[PDB]
RNA sequence: CUUGAGUCUCGUAGAGGGGGGUAGAAUUCCAGGUGUAGCGGUGAAAUGCGUAGAGAUCUGGAGGAAUACCGGUGGCGAAGGCGGCCCCCUGGACGAAGACUGACGCUCAGGUGCGAAAGCGUGGGGAGCAAACAGGAUUAGAUACCCUGGUAGUCCACGCCGUAAACGAUGUCGACUUGGAGGUUGUGCCCUUGAGGCGUGGCUUCCGGAGCUAACGCGUUAAGUCGACCGCCUGGGGAGUAC
């Protein structure tokens, strides 16, 4: 239907999920993809090489509308998330930028406690 | 206690420590940890993180060496982060992640 | 707490002269006018103890004062402590 | 290392964005005197001086806002 | 009275009663001992943060000593009112009366 | 009598206190939009939860809660302690300089307060969190830990409560005695002068001499030397208990 040309991806790099998402450029997020999804599941959704196969599913929907460059949010510090960023230039698609963007709050949530052995 | 199952509590607290409290960054970047092997008892910790440093040992090696020189103050860190009598002796390894 | 110009007119009165500060007339003076500066502050602020713990620091001053002066001339603290309307 | 003594101010206009940059980071957070070399003081008066700029929209909280 | 620096903007799009609404509020200050030692006005300037999804605020700036009364409902007035869009009241050991780095760019 | 004590004037720093504002993230919720097949959980699942479209993204709102960086031996404090910005109120500290008062002092039984968290009370309030309890994952004591929930509680206001390894496990004050390196904050001088050179105050830190200590150590911020007052103990268990 419409192209748009200019990419612009969600990930959600957390540790246990990693998920990918297709964005329009004025927000309207279109289409996404989920490693978790493929099937993998407890360590294998969470393997990096889950996170960098999972960029098949992302690339379809942007194969639809035919978007090319790469304006992409990394949230949550992943393992290996560099080694989905790899994943990503070897696909060839052209890259304008990456953007670190963990959010950071000022404390003002009360956190949970955390788990002991 | 548990090598195997405490490994993974450990790893989410040693990247929150490693993104977000750092003054000496050699590497500069978003260096992300593969995988960790705790010795039994976790008297020894063997830290896997790969280097967002375009994986070349030049960049690697400026914070692989960085990793270690300030590991006293880091075990601190950790060593007061999950309530553990063992504060873990820290490795480092730069993992071909890619091959 | 004060105005240097409130503590020149009590020291002007109750002091001999400008330069008479250490009198205890002109000390018990200051510190009763303190007091009612505190007390003021009080009426809305109770729970401003750590106000309070000043407010002690020199109500029990004078007290000690008083009686350095009832003990030193009755006759300046008998005017004492009714020019400053205390101990009525 | 005494560099804001060379300037000569004791107290430090807040109205300074050129200094307040220098001093902020392109995340906005506030760089420490560990690197700066700058004394106590100015650093205090800095760290509340960015703050009243930040919230009349002088300094940006964090350029994503 | 006693020393002020007070700072605030207006929505940009209501400029009309910016220049009067000024000494129509040091009305406050003309009448009632306001010793204005400056006032300053910078104009629309790009918000470094958007604040209610607005830019380019009008910026102004005052310095007077002023009584402690006057300040009050001056500020409730911005409170109150709705034109002003943020507002600021910060107390001075003196007066100010320098070029401002604002305008000291001009 | 004036150095002890204390006042005045000049400052000066400070998460000191009380009040009232206010900001921005975050989180939850809610709104929409686009957009789905899941989602999140584990070691794995379970558990949860999704086509009502969730999950994700923007846009918006609501609510409550707390204030990243700065920021640390860094301060503030009697101590518990104090950490977004503004204003109102208010305690104390300190320097300098001069004057004034003139021993006006210290300690404190009894005394009166002060007071971490949980808890009790009333009424509030309700993010997030989390005892209790609840669903899935069990037998060396599983009674589980883990995940999934979750009330009180957690916040407010006023109340009670008065204990914490409230710990420097070091009472208060004063005096005296080798060092060095810091920090901090005053302030004098002398360099134009930053810097620099002389200082000289306060507070704080680390070594460390002598000395002292069973040892450990301590060490001008003494556990060295002394002084004054207070507080306390007298093998351990029973026992901070019966009453
Ligand atoms: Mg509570
Ligand atoms: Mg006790
Ligand atoms: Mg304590």
């Amino acid at each position: 239907r419409k192209q748009v040309s200019d990419g612009v991806a969600h990930i959600h790099a957390s540790f246990n999920n990693t998920i990918v998402t297709i964005t329009d450029r004025q927000g309207n997020a279109l289409g996404w993809a989920t490693a978790g999804g493929s099937g993998f599941r407890g360590s294998r959704k969470s393997t990096p090489f889950a996170a960098q196969v999972a960029a098949e599913r992302c690339a379809d929907a942007v194969k639809e509308y035919g978007i090319k460059n790469l304006e992409v949010m990394v949230k949550g510090p992943g393992p290996g998330r560099e080694s989905t960023i790899r994943a990503l230039n070897a696909a060839g698609f052209r890259i304008t930028n990456i953007t670190d963007v963990t959010p950071i709050p000022h404390n003002g949530c009360r956190p949970p406690k955390k788990r002991r052995v | 206690g548990r090598p195997q199952r405490v490994a993974q509590e450990m790893q989410k607290e040693i990247a929150l420590i490693l993104q977000r409290e750092i003054k000496d960054p050699r590497l500069g970047m978003m260096t992300t940890v593969s995988g960790v092997e705790m010795s039994r008892d976790l008297a020894y910790a063997k830290v896997y993180v790969t280097f967002l440093n375009d994986k070349d040992e030049d960049a690697v090696k400026a914070g692989i060496k960085a990793l270690q020189e300030a590991s006293g103050f880091i075990r601190s860190l950790l060593g007061k982060a999950m309530r553990l009598r063992i504060v873990p002796e820290l490795t480092f390894f730069y993992d071909n992640s890619l091959v | 707490s004060l105005s240097t110009e409130a503590t020149a007119k009590i020291v002007s009165e109750f002091g001999r002269d400008a330069n008479d500060t250490g009198s205890t007339e002109v000390q018990v003076a200051l510190l009763t006018a303190q007091i009612n500066h505190l007390q003021g502050h009080f009426a809305e602020h109770k729970k401003d103890h750590h106000s309070r713990r000043g407010l002690l620091r020199m109500v029990s001053q004078r007290r000690k004062l008083l009686d350095y002066l009832k003990r030193k001339d009755v006759a300046r603290y008998t005017q004492l402590i009714e020019r400053l309307g205390l101990r009525r | 290392f005494c560099r804001f003594t060379a300037e000569g101010v004791q107290e430090i206009d807040y109205k300074d964005i050129a200094t307040l940059k220098n001093y902020i980071t392109e995340s906005g957070k506030i760089v420490p005197s560990r690197i700066t070399g700058t004394r106590a003081k100015y650093q205090r008066q800095l760290a509340r001086a960015i703050k009243r700029a930040r919230y009349l929209s002088l300094l940006p909280y964090t350029d994503r806002h | 009275m006693r020393h002020y620096e007070i700072v605030f903007m207006v929505h940009p799009d209501q400029s009309e009663q910016v220049p009067g609404m000024i000494e129509r509020y040091t009305a406050a200050i003309t009448g009632a001992e306001g010793k204005i030692h400056r006032l300053e006005d910078w104009g629309r300037r790009q918000l470094a943060y958007p604040i209610n999804k607005l830019h380019k605020a009008h910026y102004v700036l005052m310095n007077v000593e002023a009584p402690q009364e006057v300040i009050d409902e001056l500020e409730t007035t911005f409170r109150f009112n709705d034109a002003v869009i943020r507002s600021m009241v910060m107390r001075t050991k003196h007066a100010v009366t320098e070029a401002s780095p604002m305008v000291k760019a001009k």
